[PDB]
DNA sequence: ACTACTT
DNA sequence: AAGTAGTTCTGCCGGTCA
RNA sequence: CAACCAGGCUG
């Protein structure tokens, strides 16, 4: 996101408006306004690494912004918006992942390498892999019978279309010591 | 992928309730959380079934032969 | 089929710099997803 | 295995009738041991846990993406907007008893995946058989009955 | 491809008895039975009730391993009392219990309204 | 073919219940010699005791005027069973706390009791035996 | 095959089902897990064969180590965790239940014992039964802190006769500890007897915790209200403390300590800050942690867990390095492209100052992975290396 | 107010665009 | 009336709320589980394919077709093909059923459990009727199909219980509880505060008395009276349910007597 | 280093362990399927004859 | 890498 | 002193070719 | 009854 102050009413602000964006799901819902027009409109541009070197971001777009004049004690601990500086916005962090590891639920809460081994793992698992395997003469295949979406999910998932072709059951799960099994 | 008969956590009979739940849904305009409720889908190993499964068979029945 | 789709090589030597996760790789590399021992770091996903 | 690195192997399997149970008649699925926590330190599995108990009694698709404003205190407060244990537990009875299980288990889902890699496919044996050419020894892989 | 067959869980094998008696020697005046095709349901029950015959000195039973559909059950009673006998009792007073809890629900379904 | 092996009543020091959601350890001192001390855990469920309180100890080896333990039976027989907690353990050391102060130590299957002063010279055995006894 | 252990004789009992089942307590000799891990099985064919293996190396000679002089296999996992509830002073079991604790036991004489307490109900005590397990001659004491043969804290360990007189059992006592409960009664009584002790504490044991159950939770991992609270202090103020000694060499004042740099000697300063800080944010978690706390019932037999494992679950996880240093400024200056230039605050060279149950930030979380990427390597370098050694 | 600010939730459904047009595979297609 | 009590709180077709008192645990239990197991029941055991075009494969359905309830009020006069004497099965110890399917519709057609057509004498008595509670009437969807999709397949039901496999069990849940306040201690409640306010009172506190402070601790306090609630799948009568399972274990304490008989004779 | 100084041999097995609360420490569980592919050289004793006999 | 022997 | 080749952990389990 | 290359698990 490009935030560029050209706010003459107020101080640095995000290029892209709640108008915008309304403007978008418009489009969506018809299912004009694309990603290139955000684009063009010199809304949102593509900065590599050696461009990124000079240039300053703020993660959340709100938070890393208004001013300042209480704070949850369940949430976690944010650093600041310390800056003005702010060239461009993030527009999401969640987006640092890759597939893999976007199905992964609340890895900001994972040792880090735990979320290295599911993100191996969730490639030896079992599901539905297309829709047309009926068709397909693939040496070996395995299909789940009866696939669940996740309860737990991932705004991400969406459009890895995992809640379409899942790869697992939601289980009731019991963490117990029993037999001794 | 069709729905499945039976809850496996409890065995209590499902297959029927599909499209009962669906239309729940659709037509009555219903919101899932009760509309299983409405379904007699009391505790949640029946629920997270129906709330839960992926009616993958329509894409495959649109295929041909 | 996703993940593999989105798949990085790089090629090695005979060290342990590149096999490390660096800062640029913010936004760019994922910092969990990478094959275990071996090619361990050598074998990115975007 | 779950999607927190948390493989596993199934060892045994029980029915209904032997199976520890919740008053309300729900039974697990799964039952997997409390030890894989501490050291493997992966909260993840035990929220994903809390959310999604919650997000089936309500039928509401639970959201445990990324850096979000959820919180443990929060999801903790609609589990006891619906009756349950505030924290997840439920007491259970041993099923082989029916006594009260002085404890009270972690219970509830839990999205677990079944990867390909089961025993019917390696347990492999051999005394004698096919011989390799050039060396005389036995021949490798289970396919071709090797030792 | 290992698995045993399901109903070898209830159906006595070619040669088996249900029952099985062998004298304890460790102890005297005790006795050690072996349940086949059986499990904690008969189990339990009959190890509870046998703790109520006062003459009954011990009474224990365990299921051996899973695996296998069986137990063991570990009866002492008081002298010139024997075990055997004791079994036969809290057997019936099962039995007894039983049909009457069957009268019972009965009664009072039968005085019931369903909607 | 036995009898008692110590006899008096104490009162309650102090009742502590560290951790122990039913269980407390006790000391008390000797309502005669001031040499009498006494430390004991107590299943403060099946038998509660507040401060401040007059309790009759006792010892002795038996309960009638050992081996495989029987259930009750006894609805009628004997049974040294005049208090309102009996306890069984085991004597493992017989401490000199200096000068003629002895101090012998029971457990009983986990919970633990110290006593004092120095009569039972002929008396505290240094045997496993020992029903332990509690009235009021 | 790194051992002598890595290979044992063991006797054949064909069971069922497609997998072999081995005990758990030898488990550990083979670096066996149940994650999906395979073994291999060798039978001998020769007379004279089968006797070296039988004689040789069976599981109960290999008991007791020589790698050193200690046994090599213990109680563990739930067995272990469990056998310390059986023990408690706290716990008392009732005679229905204590008949079927004392049948169990394969060897059992056919003895009732005693109850502990006749008074109103005839109970039973964990220690009582469980000491039904161990056999005759077996003497052992232990002694750990407020240790006093008398021991209030129920420490140490006191066991006579083969019967446990005081102090709760646990990893210490029934370990592959030295002293062990295991290594005497394999010196004393021998690889046989104690072959088989395993197996009546295990059983004995398991089936008590299958019904008095046991678990763990989110709810175990929640520090309370206000030592969360007075954590975020700990945290804070060690963050000034950081901030000061910043600008004091910011201003040029300070003595390069002899043979460092004044940024060397800097850092230095800075860490011992933010990782005492962490540590005692810790402690202040772990102790403000009831005895019913399942994570700590874990950590106290020590079946699992330990310090920083509540540590990074309830306080604060702490700061993430590599290659010793802080995270590094790969950016020009700089850490990520979401600071500033020349920034050397915590919140920029890699303290996560959240809790795993609070949830690292977008920089947090990225800086950690950074960190554990430095792990998983070496992990795969220093396993071959290793294993060159080795050969 | 076709020219407020946006909050969080609002940046999801510019994702949504960028896969609408791009694809999870634009890159190798590309 | 004389021994063990009951008295049948709420009461339905598909569940009987109801407490069990004066009993022993063990008993409770013993029925419990009886319940859930060991009750004999019909069900599609054997499924001759001869043609298949849907999307669903052979097993798949064929597995499903198994869980389909079946109806079994007069099972207990129907005989287990393994006791029966025929070389392999007789309308004596099994109904056969038929499902014939075709894609007639334009818009995809359905194969439900009524579709099924008992084809064995059913000698005169209930059984093997597709049990529905369906609201339309047509219970469990086995299956869809597209054109000219084609589905026929012939089925064999027969007794068999629950440790056979699943399909025969006609419980399916049962509530099982017992002192609410927990006054014989059989729990300790993990708390963070307070035990009594984290942890929830079940709507069976109201039917015992609360537990009052001063009290000491009940000691010799056993446990009777417990709140079950069995529910039912419909293949056998909520009610008995609960008959056939304090029936069914009765005989099995039975054998165990008449066992000791013949046994006695040497 | 591949053939003498280690080989692929006869007699052996391998499968998935798991483990079993029921069995004493040096036993070993073994798949039925496997003690029946697996075989021991026995010789024919008046000690065994008969039970040889009625495996054979 | 890391170490010997070569270039 | 630059440069080159051996050894760099263990075992199990899809495509071209003389 | 084989090589060669390549890829994937042992968490
Ligand atoms: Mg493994
Ligand atoms: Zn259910
Ligand atoms: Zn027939």
């Amino acid at each position: 996101f490009i935030v560029e102050d050209d706010e003459s009413l107020g101080h640095k602000e995000l290029k892209v408006r709640k108008g915008h964006i309304a403007k978008l799901m418009a489009t969506e819902y018809q299912d004009e306004y694309t990603w290139s027009s955000l684009l063009n409109e010199g809304l949102v541009e593509y900065i590599d690494a050696e461009e990124e070197e000079s240039i300053l971001i703020a993660m959340q777009p709100e938070d890393l912004e208004p001013a300042e004049a209480d704070v949850d004690p369940a949430k976690r601990i944010r650093v600041s918006h310390h800056a003005t500086t702010f060239t461009h916005c993030e527009i999401h962090p969640s987006m640092i992942l890759g597939v893999a590891a976007s199905i992964i639920p609340f890895p900001d809460h994972n040792q880090s390498p735990r979320n290295t081994y599911q993100s191996a793992m969730g490639k030896q698992a079992m599901g539905v892999f297309l829709t047309n395997y009926n068709v397909r003469m693939d040496t070996m295949a395995n299909i789940l019978y009866y696939p669940q979406k996740p309860l737990g999910t991932t705004r991400a998932m969406e459009y890895l279309k995992f809640r379409e072709l899942p790869a697992g059951q939601n289980a009731i799960v019991a963490i117990a010591c029993y037999s001794g099994y | 992928m069709i729905v499945p008969v039976r809850c496996f956590s409890c065995g209590k009979v499902v297959g029927d309730k599909w499209e009962s739940y669906l239309n729940l849904l659709q037509e009555d305009e219903l919101d899932e959380g009760t509309a299983l409720s409405r379904l007699g889908l009391k505790r949640y190993c029946c629920r997270r079934m129906i709330l839960t499964h992926v009616d993958l068979i329509e894409k495959f029945l649109r295929y041909n032969p | 089929t996703l993940s593999h789709l989105r798949r990085t090589n790089t090629p090695i030597g005979r060290l342990a710099k590149p096999r490390q996760l660096h800062n640029t790789h913010w936004g760019l590399v994922c910092p969990a997803e990478t094959p275990e021992g071996q090619a361990c770091g050598l074998v990115k996903n975007l | 295995a779950s999607r927190h690195g948390q493989k596993g192997t199934i060892g045994i399997t029980y029915r209904r009738e032997d199976m520890p149970f919740t008053a309300e008649g729900i039974v697990p699925d799964l039952i997997i041991n409390p030890h894989a926590i501490p050291s493997r330190m992966t909260v993840a599995h035990l929220i994903e846990c809390l959310l999604s108990k919650v997000a089936a009694l309500s039928g509401n698709e639970g959201d445990a993406s990324p850096f979000t404003d959820i919180t443990v205190e929060g999801i903790s407060k609609l589990l006891r907007e619906h009756g349950y244990q505030s924290r997840g537990f439920e007491v259970m009875y041993n099923g082989h008893t029916g006594k009260k299980l002085m404890a009270q288990i972690f219970f509830g889902p839990t999205y677990y995946q079944r990867l390909r890699h089961m025993v019917d496919d390696k347990i492999h044996a051999r005394a004698r058989g096919p011989m390799q050419v050039l060396t005389r020894q036995p021949v490798e892989g289970r396919s071709r009955d090797g030792g | 491809m290992n698995a045993p067959d399901r109903f070898e869980l209830f159906l006595l094998g070619e040669g088996e008895s249900k029952l099985k008696i062998d004298p304890d020697t460790k102890a005297p005046n005790a006795v050690v039975i072996t349940f086949e095709k059986e499990d904690h349901t008969l189990g339990n029950l009959i190890r509870a009730e046998l703790l109520n015959d006062r003459k009954v000195l011990f009474a224990a039973y365990k299921v051996e391993h899973p695996f296998f559909a069986r137990f063991k059950l570990r009866i002492q009673t008081t002298e010139g009392y024997d075990p055997k006998d004791a079994l036969k009792n809290a057997c019936n007073s099962i039995i007894n219990k039983l049909g009457a809890l069957k009268t019972n629900f009965e009664t009072e379904w039968n005085l019931q309204t369903l909607a | 073919m036995s009898n008692t092996l110590f006899d008096d009543i104490f009162q309650v020091s102090e009742v502590d219940p560290g951790r122990y959601n039913k269980v407390c350890r006790i000391e008390a001192a000797s309502t005669t010699q001031d040499q009498c001390k006494l430390t004991l855990d107590i299943n403060v469920e099946l038998f509660p005791v507040a401060a401040q309180d007059s309790l009759t100890v006792t010892i002795a080896s038996s309960l009638n005027l050992t081996r495989s333990w029987r259930p009750p039976q006894a609805g009628d027989r004997s049974l040294a069973d005049d208090y309102d907690y009996v306890m069984y353990g085991t004597a493992y050391k017989f401490e000199e706390v200096s000068k003629d102060l002895i101090a012998v130590y029971y457990s009983f299957g986990g919970l633990l009791m110290r006593l004092e002063g120095n009569y039972r010279n002929l008396n505290n055995l240094k045997q496993e035996n020992a029903y332990l006894l509690i009235r009021r | 095959s790194l051992h002598k252990m890595s290979m044992m004789a063991h006797r054949v009992k064909v069971i069922p089902y497609s997998t072999f089942r081995l005990n758990l307590s030898v488990t550990s000799p083979y670096n066996a897990d149940f994650d999906g891990d395979e073994m291999n099985l060798h039978v001998p064919q020769s007379e004279e064969t089968r006797a070296e293996l039988s004689q040789l190396c069976a599981v109960p000679l290999q008991i007791v180590s020589p790698q050193s002089n200690k046994p090599c296999m213990g109680i563990v996992q739930d067995t272990l965790c469990g056998i310390r509830k059986l023990t408690l002073r706290d716990t008392f079991i009732e005679l229905d239940q204590v008949l079927n604790m004392l049948y169990w036991v394969p060897d059992w004489d056919g003895v009732i014992p005693t109850p502990a307490i006749i008074k109103p109900k005839p109970l039973w005590s964990g220690k009582q039964i469980l000491s039904v397990a161990i056999p005759n001659g077996i003497h052992l004491q232990r002694f750990d802190e407020g240790t006093t043969l008398l021991s209030p804290k129920d420490n140490g360990m006191l066991i006579i006769d083969g019967q446990i007189i005081f102090g709760v059992v646990e990893k210490k006592t029934v370990g592959s500890s030295n002293g062990g409960l295991i290594h005497v009664v394999t010196r004393e009584k021998g690889p046989q007897v104690c072959a088989k002790l395993f197996g009546n504490i295990q059983k004995v044991v398991n089936f008590w915790l299958l019904h008095n159950g046991f678990s763990t939770g989110i709810g175990d991992t929640i520090a309370d209200g206000p030592t969360m609270r007075e954590i975020t202090e700990t945290i804070a103020e060690a963050k000034k403390k950081v901030l000061d000694v910043t600008k004091e060499a910011q201003a040029n004042l300070l003595t390069a300590k002899h043979g460092m740099t004044l940024r060397e000697s800097f850092e230095d300063n800075v860490v011992r800050f933010l990782n005492e800080a962490r540590d005692k944010a810790g402690r202040l978690a772990e102790v403000n942690l009831k005895d019913l706390n399942n994570v700590k019932q874990m950590v106290m037999a020590g079946s699992k867990g330990s310090f920083i494992n509540i540590a990074q679950m309830s306080a604060c996880v702490g700061q993430q390095s590599v290659e010793g240093k802080r995270i590094a400024f790969g950016f020009v200056d700089r850490t990520l492209p979401h600071f500033s230039k020349d920034d050397y605050s915590p919140e920029s060279k890699g303290f996560v100052e959240n809790s795993y149950l609070r949830g690292l930030t977008p920089q947090e979380f990225f800086f950690h992975a950074m960190g554990g990427r430095e792990g998983l390597i070496d992990t795969a370098v220093k396993t071959a290396e290793t294993g060159y050694i080795q050969r | 107010d076709e020219s407020a600010p946006i909050t969080a939730e609002d940046s999801w459904a510019v994702i949504s665009a960028f896969f609408r047009e791009k694809g999870l595979v634009s890159q190798q297609l590309d | 009336e004389e021994g063990p009590q009951v008295k049948i709180r709420e009461a339905s077709k598909d569940n009987v709320d109801f407490i069990l008192s004066n009993v022993d645990l063990a008993m409770a239990n013993s029925l419990r589980r009886v319940m859930i197991a060991e009750i004999p029941t019909l069900a599609i055991d054997s499924v001759e394919v001869e043609t298949n075009t849907t999307v669903l494969a052979d097993e798949f359905i064929a597995h499903r077709l198994g869980l389909i309830p079946l109806q079994s009020m007069d099972i207990e006069q129907l005989e287990y093909s393994r006791d029966c004497f025929c070389e392999d099965h007789c309308d004596k110890c099994s109904v056969v059923l038929t499902l014939q399917a075709f894609g007639e519709s334009e818009s995809t057609t359905n194969v439900y459990s009524k579709d099924l057509v008992i084809v064995s004498n059913l000698m005169g008595r209930n059984i093997g009727h597709p049990i529905i509670q369906d609201k339309e009437g047509n219970g469990v969807l086995i299956c869809k199909l597209r054109k000219g999709q084609e589905l026929k397949l012939t089925c064999v039901a027969k007794k068999g219980i629950a440790k056979e496999h699943a399909k025969w069990g006609p419980a399916a849940a049962i509530e099982f509880e017992y002192d609410p306040w927990n006054k014989l201690k059989h729990t300790d409640y993990w708390y963070e505060q307070d035990s009594a306010k984290e942890w929830p009172q079940s709507k069976n506190c109201e039917y015992e008395d609360p537990p009052n402070e001063g009290d000491p601790f009940d000691y010799k306090a056993q446990a009777d009276t417990f709140y079950m609630n069995v529910e039912s799948v419909g293949s056998i009568p909520v009610d008995q349910v609960v008959v056939r399972g304090i029936d069914t274990l009765q005989k099995k304490v039975a054998s165990i007597l008449l066992a000791l008989t013949q046994m006695d004779q040497d | 280093r591949g053939n003498l100084m280690g080989k692929r041999v006869d007699f052996s097995a391998r499968t998935v362990i798991s483990g079993d609360p029921n069995l004493e420490l040096d036993q070993v569980g073994v798949p039925k399927s496997i003690a029946k592919t697996l075989t021991y050289p026995e010789v024919v004793t008046p000690y065994n004859i008969d039970r040889l006999t009625q495996l054979v």
